[PDB]
Parts: C-alpha cells; sequence; structure tokens
RNA sequence: UAGCUAGUAGGUGGGGUAACGGCUCACCUAGGCGACGAUCCCUAGCUGGUCUGAGAGGAUGACCAGCCACACUGGAACUGA
RNA sequence: CCCGCAGAAGAAGCACCGGCUAACUCCGUGCCAGCAGCCGCGGUAAUACGGAGGGUGCAAGCGUUAAUCGGAAUUACUGGGCGUAAAGCGCACGCAGGCGGUUUGUUAAGUCAGAUGUGAAAUCCCCGGGCUCAACCUGGGAACUGCAUCUGAUACUGGCAA
C-alpha cells in the first residue's frame, strides 16, 4: 500500500552569460491509504532527478487527516496562494470526483466519494497544498467533544 | 455606528480567543446574555457574568482545549444590512452536525438542534464551530 | 458590494458582441463577388492569400477567406460564405464554402475533401 | 352543453383514451374540466383496459352533462357492479 | 370581517377621495434585504372624517368610483 | 451498425484478448497479439491519463462490440439506476441478450451469438427475440428454435462452452438448448482486468 | 426621458349598461399620478413550461396545453344566448 | 405479425493523428503553395502545407458554420474585487434613503408555527404496466420549493409609550 502519483512536471529556466539553463520540477503526493498524505516538490536539472527527489520529499513532509471511513466527516474549504479549493462529504454513490491534480491527493489519501471543484488559479503547487491544509485543518468527527462535551 | 452589538460579541471573542486571552468584557444586553449562554450550555466558553447595575456588563470565560482554542470560528449571520429567516425545514446545520448555529425563534435563542427539536423556525443569529 | 448597491443598481451580465455578423445567427449567407484580391498576411507570415469581398444577401459588403488550392472565383461569381476567421488576414473574418453556389472545389483533394467541397473521387 | 367524452392521447396506430368531463365545444384533445377515466382499446387480454370512475360520471350526468356514444358503450360493458 | 386593511391617511384633502399608504416589508427577490413596498389605495369615506395622518382600517367593496374599490371601517387614532 | 473490421486488429491495440475469435484456438499467437497493431505499434505509448480513461471503456466497448451511441447510454442509465454507476455500467452491460447468449455457450463469438440473435433463431420465455440489446431479466430463458436446432455453429459453441469458465448466474442445458437467467451477474463474477471507475471517469466530466 | 394629468381626481343628480363604474352628461369640489421611477422613448404576446446548470442561476417561450390578441389596412356597427 | 423461397447475395462513409487531444511515418513543396478552435506550423530531413501507407475517433452518419447555457467565482445572492494589477468622487457639509446603544410595557406588520384551500392537465422525477427491445405509449405516486384565508406563538425586526 506504498501508493504515489506525481500530479505535475514542469520545465524553467535560469538565465546566465552563456544563456538559459534550464531544469525541471516534480510535483508529487504519496498516500498511505488510511489518512496520512504528504505532498513534495524538489527540483533538477534532469526530469527523473526531479521526479524522484520529489517523491522523497513527500515521504517526509507528511501530514495525517481523520477520516470518517470512506469520506470526510463535513465539507472543507482550503486555501493557499492563489488557490481556493472547496471540497464535500458526499454521502458517496461513486464519489472522487474532483479537479485531477487534487484527485490525486484525494485518493492516495484514502477519502473515496469526495466531490471538488479548485477556485482561483489551478496552480498546482498551490491547489495540491491548499487542499492537504485544507483536509489537514479538519477536525474529529467526535474529539470535537474533545473541545466541548467539557 | 455601534449598529450591531452582537458582531462585536462575536468578534470580541474571536479576537480575544486568537490573541489567547482568557477574559472578555462588553456591554451587556437581555440578547447578549441568551447567546452568553448557549455558548456555555453548548460549551463553548466556561461561563459567563453580568456585573453592574446602572452600565450592566457582560463578561466571558474562554476554554482552551489543547495549545488550540474552543471556537475554531465565531461569524455572524443575520445582520442589520441583511437580516435571515430561514424556516424550521430549512434551518442551517454548521460543520455537518459538529458545531452549531445560534438561531433566536419565538420561544427564545436557542441552537439549531434546539429549533430543529422545538419544530418551528427563527433568525439565524450566528455561526459556531 | 453592499445589499442596498446591488438592490439599487442590480448586477448586469455583459452581452456578447458576435464575431461575425452573417446577420441574424445564420449558418452562412449567399453573396456576390465585388472583388477578387490575395493580399498579405501579418507579421509572422508571409504570403499571397486568395480572398475576395461580397456584398451579402443582406446588405452587409465583407471580406471572405477562399479556402484550398486554387479557385476560379471572379467578379459577379455568386458564392456562399460561413463564419471562420483568419488570423493573418486582420479584418477577414468569414471564409467561402468551397463547392457551393458558384464556387468550385479544391481540384485533386484526396484528404479531408468534405471541407474544400469535394466529390468522391471514382474508386 | 357539458359532456363526456373520449380524448385520444394515443400514439399513431396504438389509440389511449384519456375519457373526459368537458366544454362540448372545445377541442377534442383540449381543456376539459376533469378526468374521469380512460380506455385503452389495445389493453388486451392481460389484465387492465377500461378503468372508469363510475362515481364521477353518473354524478355530471345527473349533474347535467351528456355522454358519447362510445362511452356509454364502455359503461354497458364494464357492466356496472361486477 | 372579509379580510381587512390598515395604513395610514396621506390624503384627506379632497371630497370622500380620501387616499391611503400601505407600508409593507418584503424580502428582495434576489438580494435577501427586506424592504419597504408602499401601496396606496382610493378609498371612500362619507361624510368625510378621517384626517391626514390617521391610521385607518379598510375593507375591500364593489366599485365607487373608477379608482374607488375600497370604503374605510374605522378610524384610529388622530393629531398625529 | 455493427463494427464489422478486422477484429484481432482491437485486442492487438487494447493490449488483452477480447475473444473475437474466441472459436477454436486460445491464448493467441496464431496472430501476433501486442507488438504492432500498426506500422509503429511497437513504439511504446507513455500515454496520458486521458489516454488510459479512454482505452479502459475502448475496451469494454470493443468486448461486447457495442458502438459510441448505446455505450454512452448504458453508461447513462447505470448512473440514474440506483447504486455504483460503474457496477450497474456492467450489470445492463451483461443484461444484453446476444450477450447472454453466447455467454449459455450457443454462440462462439458474442458476433455469432449475436447473429443467431438477428437470425430469429433464439427465444426468451418463448417468443422469438431477434434483437442484439434486448435485456435480459431474473428467471428469464432462452432457447435455440427447433428451426436450426443442433446446427453447426452452435454445436461446437456449446462445445468449448465448457472449455470457458462457465457462468454462475445462469444455467444451461444443452439437450434441449435452453438456459435460465437465475440472477442478475454480481460483481464479483467476470471482470478483474476491466476497471469501471475509469469508464466512470471518462464519461464524469 | 423628471415631471405627468380637464373627464383629468373626487362629489351630487339624469342617462346609461346584463351588471359595478367618469361608462356618459350637467353642475360642484381641486383634485389624481410621480424618484418604491410617473410621463416619454425602445423592445415584447403572457403561461404551464423548454434548454442548460451540482445548485443558485442563465437563456428561452417551435412542436403539446391554457389565457390573450389579430383575420388584407383603418373604421363601424347589424344579427344573435 | 406469422410461413416458405433464393443467394453473403442488394447495403460504408466522414473527421482527425504538432501541443491542448485518442492516433507517425515516408514523399512532394521550400516564408511558396498552403494550415490554423487557441498556441502557432511553412526558407531542404515539415509527425502542423499537399499526396501516400499506416493509425486514432465516429459510424448511416461525419464534419463545418450558426445558436443558448456550461466550464466563467469572467456581474461573485449563493460566490469576487478597488495601496503598487481594472477600481475610493480632490475635499467637506448635508436632504432623501439605509442603518442605529440600552430598559420595561404594549403592538403583531415583518419573522415563526399550524390548519385549510389553491397551485389545470401534460412535462420532469420514483415504482410499475404496454409495443420483439428501444425510442414511444401508459396506471399510480412523488414534486409543483408558490400563493391566499384563519388561528396561534412574540425571541429578533418594524410601530407605539415611557
Ligand atoms: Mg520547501
Ligand atoms: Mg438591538
Ligand atoms: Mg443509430
Ligand atoms: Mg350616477
Ligand atoms: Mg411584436
Ligand atoms: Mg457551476
Ligand atoms: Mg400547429
Ligand atoms: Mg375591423
Ligand atoms: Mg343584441
Ligand atoms: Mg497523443
Ligand atoms: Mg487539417
Ligand atoms: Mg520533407
Ligand atoms: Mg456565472
Ligand atoms: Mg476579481
Ligand atoms: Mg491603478
Ligand atoms: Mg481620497
Ligand atoms: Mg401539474
Ligand atoms: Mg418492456
Ligand atoms: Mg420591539
Amino acid at each position: 500500500e506504498l501508493q504515489e502519483k506525481l500530479i505535475a512536471v514542469n520545465r524553467v529556466s535560469k538565465t546566465v552569460k552563456g544563456g538559459r539553463i534550464f531544469s525541471f520540477t516534480a510535483l508529487t503526493v504519496v498516500g498511505d491509504g488510511n489518512g496520512r498524505v504528504g505532498f513534495g516538490y524538489g527540483k533538477a536539472r534532469e526530469v527523473p532527478a526531479a521526479i524522484q527527489k520529489a517523491m522523497e520529499k513527500a515521504r517526509r513532509n507528511m501530514i495525517n487527516v481523520a477520516l470518517n471511513n470512506g469520506t470526510l466527516q463535513h465539507p472543507v474549504k482550503g486555501v493557499h496562494t492563489g488557490s481556493r479549493v472547496f471540497m464535500q462529504p458526499a454521502s458517496e454513490g461513486t464519489g472522487i470526483i474532483a479537479g485531477g491534480a487534487m484527485r490525486a491527493v484525494l485518493e492516495v489519501a484514502g477519502v473515496h466519494n469526495v466531490l471538488a471543484k479548485a477556485y482561483g488559479s489551478t496552480n498546482p503547487i498551490n491547489v495540491v497544498r491548499a487542499t492537504i491544509d485544507g483536509l489537514e485543518n479538519m477536525n474529529s468527527p467526535e474529539m470535537v467533544a474533545a473541545k466541548r462535551g467539557k | 455606528s455601534m449598529q450591531d452589538p452582537i458582531a462585536d460579541m462575536l468578534t470580541r471573542i474571536r479576537n480575544g480567543q486568537a490573541a489567547n486571552k482568557a477574559a472578555v468584557t462588553m456591554p451587556s444586553s437581555k440578547l447578549k446574555v441568551a447567546i452568553a449562554n448557549v455558548l456555555k450550555e453548548e460549551g463553548f466558553i466556561e461561563d459567563f457574568k453580568v456585573e453592574g447595575d446602572t452600565k450592566p456588563e457582560l463578561e466571558l470565560t474562554l476554554k482552551y482545549f489543547q495549545g488550540k482554542a474552543v471556537v475554531e470560528s465565531i461569524q455572524r449571520v443575520s445582520r442589520p444590512g441583511l437580516r435571515i429567516y430561514k424556516r424550521k425545514d430549512e434551518l442551517p446545520k454548521v460543520m455537518a452536525g459538529l458545531g452549531i448555529a445560534v438561531v433566536s425563534t419565538s420561544k427564545g435563542v436557542m441552537t439549531d438542534r434546539a429549533a430543529r427539536q422545538a419544530g418551528l423556525g427563527g433568525e439565524i443569529i450566528c455561526y459556531v464551530a | 458590494a453592499t445589499v442596498n448597491q446591488l438592490v439599487r443598481k442590480p448586477r448586469a451580465r455583459k452581452v456578447a458582441k458576435s464575431n461575425v455578423p452573417a446577420l441574424e445567427a445564420c449558418p452562412q449567407k449567399r453573396g456576390v463577388c465585388t472583388r477578387v484580391y490575395t493580399t498579405t498576411p501579418k507579421k509572422p507570415n508571409s504570403a499571397l492569400r486568395k480572398v475576395c469581398r461580397v456584398r451579402l444577401t443582406n446588405g452587409f459588403e465583407v471580406t471572405s477567406y477562399i479556402g484550398g488550392e486554387g479557385h476560379n472565383l471572379q467578379e459577379h461569381s455568386v458564392i456562399l460564405i460561413r463564419g471562420g476567421r483568419v488570423k493573418d488576414l486582420p479584418g477577414v473574418r468569414y471564409h467561402t464554402v468551397r463547392g457551393a453556389l458558384d464556387c468550385s472545389g479544391v481540384k485533386d483533394r484526396k484528404q479531408a475533401r468534405s471541407k474544400y467541397g469535394v466529390k468522391r473521387p471514382k474508386a | 352543453m357539458v359532456t363526456i367524452r373520449l380524448a385520444r392521447h394515443g400514439a399513431k396506430k396504438r389509440p389511449f383514451y384519456q375519457v373526459v368531463v368537458a366544454d362540448s365545444r372545445n377541442a377534442r384533445n383540449g381543456r376539459f374540466i376533469e378526468r374521469v377515466g380512460f380506455f385503452n382499446p389495445i389493453a388486451s387480454e392481460k389484465e387492465e383496459g377500461t378503468r372508469l370512475d363510475l362515481d364521477r360520471i353518473a354524478h355530471w350526468v345527473g349533474q347535467g352533462a351528456t355522454i358519447s356514444d362510445r362511452v356509454a358503450a364502455l359503461i354497458k360493458e364494464v357492466n356496472k357492479a361486477a | 370581517k372579509i379580510r381587512t386593511l390598515q395604513g395610514r391617511v396621506v390624503s384627506d384633502k379632497m371630497e370622500k377621495s380620501i387616499v391611503v399608504a400601505i407600508e409593507r416589508f418584503v424580502k428582495h427577490p434576489i438580494y435577501g434585504k427586506f424592504i419597504k413596498r408602499t401601496t396606496k389605495l382610493h378609498v371612500h369615506d362619507e361624510n368625510n372624517e378621517c384626517g391626514i395622518g390617521d391610521v385607518v382600517e379598510i375593507r375591500e367593496c364593489r366599485p365607487l368610483s373608477k379608482t374607488k374599490s375600497w370604503t374605510l371601517v374605522r378610524v384610529v387614532e388622530k393629531a398625529v | 451498425a455493427r463494427y464489422l473490421g478486422p477484429k484481432l486488429k482491437l485486442s492487438r491495440r487494447e493490449g488483452t484478448d477480447l475473444f473475437l475469435k474466441s472459436g477454436v484456438r486460445a491464448i493467441d499467437t496464431k496472430c501476433k497479439i501486442e507488438q504492432a497493431p500498426g506500422q509503429h505499434g511497437a513504439r511504446k505509448p507513455r500515454l496520458s491519463d486521458y489516454g488510459v480513461q479512454l482505452r479502459e471503456k475502448q475496451k469494454v466497448r470493443r468486448i461486447y462490440g457495442v458502438l459510441e451511441r448505446q455505450f454512452r447510454n448504458y453508461y447513462k442509465e447505470a448512473a440514474r439506476l440506483k447504486g455504483n454507476t460503474g457496477e450497474n455500467l456492467l450489470a445492463l452491460l451483461e443484461g444484453r441478450l446476444d450477450n447472454v447468449v453466447y455467454r449459455m455457450g450457443f454462440g462462439a463469438t458474442r458476433a455469432e451469438a449475436r447473429q443467431l440473435v438477428s437470425h430469429k433463431a433464439i427465444m426468451v420465455n418463448g417468443r422469438v427475440v431477434n434483437i442484439a440489446s434486448y435485456q435480459v431479466s431474473p428467471n428469464d430463458v432462452v432457447s435455440i428454435r427447433e428451426k436450426a436446432k443442433k446446427q453447426s455453429r452452435v454445436k461446437a459453441a456449446l462445445e468449448l462452452a465448457e472449455q470457458r469458465e462457465k457462468p454462475t448466474w445462469l444455467e444451461v442445458d444443452a439437450g434441449k438448448m435452453e438456459g435460465t437467467f437465475k440472477r442478475k451477474p454480481e460483481r464479483s463474477d467476470l471482470s478483474a482486468d476491466i476497471n469501471e471507475h475509469l469508464i466512470v471517469e471518462l464519461y464524469s466530466k
């Protein structure tokens, strides 16, 4: 149950006396399938080098989120830089419909039946990220009682 | 200019909280009270207190659980500019159940959980989770 | 912003100009050939693009593109025109339906024959 | 005069009438006062094919209404009671 | 009775040609906010008595004049 | 309507057996499956997600011999019908007579099993149903018409029908050449090598 | 487009209509409408609904049904329930 | 609708294959001829022009044009913005309008509740039934999220009083 996938790979340029020196960037997401999901970025002069240098970053940099069986408990909003993301429980019929790119984090995460959309910029590095913090801020479908009950 | 007292509460809380502040005061009113109630009752603050006669003065004790505060989000919903009224079948339910929505009905200031039970509707004062 | 504001002056939806006054939403319109030109294109490109100005059945006198390779089309030719700009010829916003009215189809075309109105050559 | 008659909402070569109370002058399949039955002339032996709310009908009839040659025929065919 | 409205006078100054205001409050069908939607009515009062600024009760009758379909029923308060 | 072209070509591009030459031989070869659906068939298609999403539904489709029109509508239907879109898709897709015909072994290939339908040589609960997409349902009973019964094809058909895994939700005879659709094939029946929720994603955006 | 309005707004009486009614008339009052948009200009048959959209909305009003209006153009009445 | 008869016999085409986007090679051409929904292809190895072989997608249709909504949270009520990107009137005063601290009483218009009537049928949706299936036809519900009358409730808003 390793379960990983990269979301976006891209090229960038540096520009020096001698010209444009190019490179690449991968942005990836790994999840166990039962909460616990992390993304990693990492860049390198060639593609494989970067996509791998990324996968690792994600293995560290890994949060965990209080599911509720196949789904989220309540609806949640996330918002990093220019991405404002929104995802919703959805009493699954099938579910897992969402903006492929946050479909990534969502499936490795283990949620099985949500609807999502991304507003603002669909800049990957900030959606996958906005959603992570999204799922992250989410809270204990019970241990709000922790907060309260008292 | 102090044209919405309830937002001034919702916010004196909200801020004081984010400022890990224990206490919090303000001018009181029947309406302020009835809400402090639901906030205590439903357990988002320790307990309230009104000290004075001429110029009454609501006082609230903030709860903090872990490092965090207990009130993750306090937001007005109705307001002077644009008032809200849901019936019974159209009363909102915050955070899918978790947390709650204050609402004033003809039979006093209750929660959504309550007003649904009470079978009636009112003005949805604010949301709290 | 304010609810008063929106109440006073509601939100209005930008109405869309067309890009093809083929008058009233028409699939295509008939016209007669005022001039049969061939002008050259814009910045990056360079060529001798065949076109024609057409008085349309509905008055409008517009320039349209003549697609394909080669064409017998001259002054007084009765043609049919459809929507379709040609970014290269700024101000050309319509295409001529090859193979319509008095417009020939492109000669010897075997690929994509239905555009460039060419009939299925005898197998 | 108001009349009970067969409005015809079938389908080419597979007719299916809606029996209806209405203003006699209105269009066959047009403005009516109430529906009071239906008559499937294809129905077939299977089951249903002529449900007919006898209680309203013969209340209108008394109320003043009149009946089609081909409606009264459905009634002394439905029998009435059994 | 069969229904009735109230509202302040607004104009007495004409021979039984009494005209009454009727403010309401209504949700704006689009932006929620509640706003005042007034209604003026030409109501009949015989022997002219309802006075400018008098709140008054009103019922809907047959057409008296072209314009008039309402008569008063009672008065309520004066000297505003 | 029907595909009609070179059958194996399909499997080769789809990358798996589809049983369109279903007959005699097995585990292809005697064909060339895989390494050249065309002139550049060898080359590896590092294909996009859209690519894989497309080819799954394309695969399921080349399987039952169904065109885009009908297929899209099966999907539509599935989605409507309560409970998991992706499964119902398959349910519907199996409820096809022509399929139930081939499944009960009355035809070598799904096609043949279809030509059989088209040729009023099949009968649900008694009467002839010559239309391939006729939806078969629990307790239904399909039988070859005496007229052309035990004729060339169908013999061998019912023959290597046992060579196959042999279904479960149904019950062949091979004497009376009739068979009874016992129950709507469960998910767990069939498949493994078909991944619905892709062809769901495909038709979901 | 910021003002509009003399049967105009109301009253009294005669007339009138199948009927209430400035419907009409005579006389009296000076009223009536309007920034919650009158007047003027532009466009338009309205609806059930239709297409779209997760929704809220947007767009639309063939085919079917309901209402209205028109019948070569303007005007009129006669017959008749 | 049923039965016999003959022979696979009478019955496949259209768009695409540079990226977005499923599908690649050769030959011609050489900023020409031409392509182009958008980016942009064409000056000698063009998967982007034209032909070919191959492939992908559709299929009695296939493409092109036109047209509405969608994606467009790009008029943002739901659901947006105004220091430097579009966007705070040069400044003030103030009528209308909007909004308005706090307490009690009353009012009950807003608001809330219930009841009742109404919201034509068709349509849409749910479960059925009928045409070989289907489209189609059809029984019955559900839904018409609305409106109106009456009776209630009085926290909040509005009125009134102090
Ligand atoms: Mg970092
Ligand atoms: Mg207050
Ligand atoms: Mg077809
Ligand atoms: Mg008179
Ligand atoms: Mg008109
Ligand atoms: Mg949307
Ligand atoms: Mg007609
Ligand atoms: Mg006339
Ligand atoms: Mg007469
Ligand atoms: Mg590709
Ligand atoms: Mg082309
Ligand atoms: Mg070359
Ligand atoms: Mg929008
Ligand atoms: Mg903006
Ligand atoms: Mg600026
Ligand atoms: Mg300034
Ligand atoms: Mg209805
Ligand atoms: Mg059936
Ligand atoms: Mg009060």
